[PDB]
């Protein structure tokens, strides 16, 4: 016979290697395919679909979850307050948890790209209002008040026949990746912090409420990507499935 | 010129003036099934107008606590003119949709519905709440007709799965700051090209409010939504006497 | 060795360098896979295309 | 002639190997053009970019998109069943097991598969078998598939054994872990995960509920094992059998399961304890 | 020697594995073919071949089974009755299990196509008649009286030099291909059914017998094929073969 | 009567759509109908009983022992072919030895 | 390597896309199966050909 | 036999011997007897840097 | 199968064997490379220092 | 929902004050005579 030597790695089974193994079925074929709509190649095309960010996670929402779909909005009585924030991190416990793309990331290790935000305002036709929306780049814990957090990048949104606007997390890092940023040496890789500011003020006339809200869509831009493949930790079997 | 609206098909005509764009689910416009696809040999039968017309249903109210409410397809229309007929009276059918949800307030009023299209909308129960026990939905919970049903968990669609996500899915939304409508079509979508229109239910209507309905006292308090569907290229075939389910 | 062509994966091929011993396509390994993509039927499923220009309600 | 009234997709393909990458910009001070406002009811997403909102640099981008195509996503073998066959006990001291295909006992895989509302693909199986405690000695097993409608083994010795055309494999518990290829086997043109409908006509009685979600086209029949031997073996057998997705094509992306799952044929999920997707903090204004 | 690795399979002995075993006399040669009628390549040519169908499978006739070979037509005294019912399912427990087709096809797991059945009316010269015979596709049980099972598929079959008639049951399925149905899930499989009415009447005149039978053939049409080669459950080793 | 079966289709009993079938007839051929290996005996030669305790055994050819590959061998009158046998062997019990 | 003409399936191949790497072609794989069929000579073994349009028997 | 896997940074590690972690659908994982010779695998450049 | 042969070395590690393993990551890309000033290929390079 | 399957126009309140129902003739005869109550209620158009 042709002489041959076992290397090592004989007889391992790696789950990830793609090889042939003989098949149990000679001769058969498949039913045939059928045109079905909808079909998807690469996970990117579903990164890039806006689905609904939990800004407004608190605790005490967690029996009333559907409150947690959106954040309000409602007449000032000072000027430049605070609305909302929350970190840009995509693949960190928080609001990006409730998105496909803050879901689809945490099977991976690493990803890379500018994000998007994109806030709809719900509330009455009759009402208006300027809102500044601030991304502050890694560095500054959250901005004390709208004007150093005005120093960062910012959209300066006014309500309108356009319920929405959309902010930009424009992919500011040193390393050409990041990995899923959280508490500790991996806080290297945080992204940064969204911050929302009253511009100037919710404004209503009589006969309309004083308090709406606005929905948060979040999705990956064009130049997002995704490496090394792993498990997620939002899955458990706790116990097992009968 | 993006707001304003006409859908005409078969003897019936939709308008409205506060519209914002119409999806095609998936990109794909309905279509009848090629010949290449098909595998039943009987000639199947193409109504067109008697069948591929909209249909208006029981209209329901939003209140300031509404959970949300569902639909299945093709089931909403069994029963219903000559496409039900056409539904009983064949093992098998096909057919896209035009849906069109109306629901307009006032300047003074908001709030806002998500409107959107699930393939596939399997539903679960709530375990006997600690989960021990497997319970299922009975049939006018999987298949309620064209009343409709209500959400008891809209946040899980009643089926584990996050609303927050619905949104990867063909829809639109009702702002009513913005528009009066919502406009999907939808193609046909199954593992095989045509099925009973009886025991498999293509698709579901989701109409969930995540940003609820509120406005001052005084106001018009009763804001109906009402649902208006067309099927698309309807074929049907094996013939045989008319079966209700 | 030219097989039979039996493959759950021709129609429309997502792979297309793959290896194989046996006379069944299905038996072939994963192979590289394509990087082809249709974003737009997800992100854009509308029908008077909007611009990123003017304003999407007009 | 006689009588007048007798007489596709807006969206294509492209191959993208890499990032988009990003080209200068510089300040636009104008009216009438505004892409940074959107109008997320039509139902599209926001095709706003950065250099719409910043002034940027130019960024030829070459991270590859390859390791996110579907094929890289699934071609990951993952456990799908664990068989036991116990010595003693209520078990199965009979020397074989029957066991019916339903790869929806673990969520890893169950997860990842239920992003998608078809799927059609063909696939490598991997069965790792040793003792319970991961010893391994040399027993002689044999494992055959039995398609719906093939007479299930009743013993340790019933004639179906003789496999003269159902395939089987017969490997030592010390030999490597066996492997074959399995061919796309639905009489639909694809499996389906979510099946809103029930398996036939009638009336659907709540004795008769848990028919429903039930697709006999995911059917895939009978998975049985014995120890090869007309006398009992002495040893307790485990079997862990791993699925690696390959040639795979997929349809209709859907939300991703949020709470435990509870039934392999069901998305019931627990109602006194509904898990919200995302962790919780006390103010929406701190970190 | 040659780098080589074993992989996962190794050893395995897989019986349905097309490979290639050392052979045991070297330089032998076979006697030589010589030609022989009917060779077949492809079970399909078989089940092209009409066999007898016992649709008289009564619980009554099990010990006088050439009675199960054929069923009954005689002078009825009223309109539009019922003559005999089955399911079309040939790969179900009952009238086709006779067949070499149904046989046949129980060594598949699927199958898809048109089938046929030919009625071969063996009565005296001197009988005349009418018969609808009827295909219910799946859906409705079996058709309570003659008006609704003519709502379906059918052929109306008239008496004369031509002894028989052909039903065709056209392969009208949702799937491509169906699996073989029994009572459970699998009735989603389930062809239909055929039932067999009087449109008219057995009439003799004096001196003929006033009950004759019909023999009922079926087989596969063209279109027809299987898939998933599997064991049939039509025989059992109960004990040991001497 | 005449020894033929009816050649009648689908097209002349009732009004068809047209259908391009591609479902695949190769899985019938003989060739993948036999070519799966089934069991033809089962030999035995135990340490202690009236069976073999001689240490050999002298097994005449006969393979119709065994229903499963018989019955689908006698669905023809004659049969030309080669074989792979495969000889798959341990103790009763399915254990294995250096033997 | 070109061997020895033993196989049992030669004298009209029922195969003819085989592998194998010894002498005697018997040993050679069972390759892929053809797809050949003449259904007449079992399903119209009659002298005259009947049709399928005009009555049987005239 | 033994089973050696890979948990990348943000992946659920095992906390037992039969955590769920395991299954290993997405993480490499290789299977091997310690009577086998040694397993052996190549490793790409993994760093985000 | 193929008739083969194992030769002595069969299933021996030497540690300065330079072959081929599986991949652990299939279709993984690396970070690209940028440019580092000081790159040295040979140690002769830094002897002559 | 019954009057939903006849020849309809849903309309919709905005800047266009108005809408226009078309009542397309669908007659059996090319023309018809006045209706009334009576064997002439053969001539009837229909009802809005
Ligand atoms: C000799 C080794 C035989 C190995 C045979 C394994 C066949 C398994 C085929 C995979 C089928 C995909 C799973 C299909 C459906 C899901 O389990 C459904 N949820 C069950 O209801
Ligand atoms: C070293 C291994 C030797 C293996 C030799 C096995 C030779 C067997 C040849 C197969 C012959 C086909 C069977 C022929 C006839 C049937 O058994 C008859 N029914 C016996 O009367
Ligand atoms: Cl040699
Ligand atoms: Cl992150
Ligand atoms: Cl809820
Ligand atoms: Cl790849
Ligand atoms: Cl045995
Ligand atoms: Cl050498
Ligand atoms: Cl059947
Ligand atoms: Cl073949
Ligand atoms: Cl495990
Ligand atoms: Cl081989
Ligand atoms: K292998
Ligand atoms: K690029
Ligand atoms: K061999
Ligand atoms: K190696
Ligand atoms: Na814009």
């Amino acid at each position: 016979g042709i002489p041959t030597e076992l290397k090592p790695g004989t007889n391992q089974f790696l789950t990830t290697d793609d090889g042939v193994s003989a098949p149990i079925l000679p001769g058969f074929h498949p039913t045939p395919p059928i045109h079905i709509p909808g079909e998807v190649h690469n996970l990117l095309e579903i990164c890039r679909v806006e689905t609904i960010l939990e800004v407004n996670n608190l605790k005490t929402n967690e029996t009333t979850p559907m409150q947690r779909l959106c954040f309000p909005v409602s007449v000032q009585s000072k000027t430049g307050e605070l609305c909302a924030a929350f970190r840009a991190d995509p693949g960190r416990d928080g609001p990006w948890q409730s998105t496909i793309l803050g879901q689809l990331c945490r099977y991976y290790t690493q990803w890379s790209g500018s994000l998007e935000v994109t806030f709809m305002f719900a509330g009455s036709f009759m009402a208006t209002g300027k809102m500044l929306i601030a991304y502050t780049p890694p560095g500054g814990n959250v901005p004390a008040d709208r004007i150093t957090a005005m120093l960062g990048t910012h959209v300066i949104w006014d309500f309108g026949l356009q319920s929405s606007v959309t902010l930009v997390v424009p992919w500011i890092s040193n390393t050409h990746y990041r990995a899923h940023a959280r508490a500790g040496y991996f806080d290297y890789y945080t992204t940064g912090i969204i911050t929302i500011w009253y511009q100037t003020n919710y404004v209503v006339p009589i006969g309309a409420p004083t308090t709406a809200y606005i929905v948060a869509l979040a999705a990956a831009q064009d130049n997002f990507t995704m490496k090394l493949c792993k498990d997620t930790e939002d899955i458990e079997q706790t116990a097992n499935i009968q | 010129s993006d707001r304003v609206a006409q859908l005409t098909i078969g003897n019936s005509t939709i308008t409205t003036q506060e519209a914002a764009n119409i999806v095609i689910a998936y990109g794909e416009w309905p279509e009848y099934c090629p010949d290449t696809d098909a595998t039943a040999v009987d000639k199947p039968t193409r109504p067109d107008v008697s069948v591929n017309r909209f249909f208006t249903l029981d209209t329901k109210s939003w209140a300031k606590d509404s959970k949300g409410w569902y639909w299945k397809f093709p089931d909403v229309l069994t029963e219903v003119g000559v496409f039900g007929q056409n539904a009983q009276f064949h093992y098998l059918y096909r057919s896209g949709f035009c849906v069109h949800v109306q629901c307009n307030a006032s300047k003074f009023h908001q709030g806002a519905l998500l409107v959107a299209v699930l393939p596939e909308y399997v539903l679960g129960t709530i375990a006997g709440g600690t989960g021990n026990e497997n319970s299922h939905p009975p049939y006018a919970t999987t298949q309620p007709g064209q009343v409709g049903a209500v959400l008891t968990h809209p946040y899980v669609l009643d089926a584990g799965i996050p609303l927050s996500q619905l949104t990867v899915c063909p829809h639109q939304w009702i702002n009513l700051r913005t528009n009066n409508c919502a406009t999907i079509i939808v193609p046909y979508m199954n593992t095989v090209p045509f099925d009973s229109a009886l025991n498999h239910c293509n698709f579901g209507l989701l109409v969930i409010p995540v940003v609820p309905l509120d406005f001052n006292t005084g106001a018009t308090s009763e804001i109906p939504i009402t649902v208006t569907i067309a099927p698309m290229c309807a074929e049907f075939a094996g013939l045989r006497q008319a079966v209700k389910q | 060795s030219h097989e039979n062509s039996n493959s759950a994966s021709e129609g429309s091929t997502i792979n297309y360098t793959t290896i194989n011993y046996y006379k069944d396509a299905y038996a072939a390994s994963a192979g590289r896979q394509d990087m082809s993509q249709d974003p737009k039927k997800f992100t854009d499923p509308v029908m008077d295309v909007i611009h990123e220009m003017a304003p999407p309600l007009k | 002639d006689p009588i007048a009234d007798m007489i596709r997709s807006l969206t294509a393909l492209q191959v993208l190997p890499t990032a988009a990458n990003t080209e200068a910009s510089s300040h636009r001070l104008g009216t009438g053009v505004v892409p940074a406002l959107q109008a997320a009811e039509t139902g599209a997403s926001s095709n706003a970019s950065d250099k719409n909102l910043i002034e940027t640099r130019c960024v030829l981008n070459h991270h590859s998109t390859q390791e996110t195509a579907i094929g890289n996503f699934f071609s990951r073998a993952g456990l799908v069943s664990i068989i036991t066959m116990p010595t003693t006990g209520t078990q199965n001291t009979d020397g074989y097991v029957n066991w019916d295909i339903d790869l929806m006992g673990y969520a890893q895989l169950r997860r990842k598969c239920e992003l998608f509302t078809y799927m059609r693909f063909d696939a490598e199986f991997t069965f790792v078998v040793a003792k319970p405690n991961g010893e391994l000695v040399p027993q002689l097993l044999q494992y055959m598939y039995v398609p719906p409608g093939a007479p299930k083994p009743t013993s340790r010795d019933s004639f179906a054994w003789q496999t003269a055309t159902n395939p089987s494999v017969f490997v030592k518990m010390t030999d490597p872990p066996a492997q074959v290829s399995v061919p796309f086997m639905s009489p639909a043109s694809a499996y389906q995960w979510f099946y809103d409908g029930y398996p036939t006509f009638g009336e659907h009685l709540q004795a008769n509920d848990l028919d429903y979600g039930q697709c006999p086209n995911n059917m895939m029949g009978t998975f049985s094992i014995r120890t090869v031997g007309i006398e009992k073996s002495p040893h307790s057998i485990t079997l862990r059998v791993y699925m690696r997705i390959k040639h795979v094509r997929a349809w209709i992306p859907r939300p991703l399961r949020n709470q435990p799952y509870l039934f392999k044929t069901n998305p019931n999920y627990k109602g006194n304890d509904i898990k919200c997707t995302s962790t919780s903090r006390d103010k929406i204004t701190t970190l």
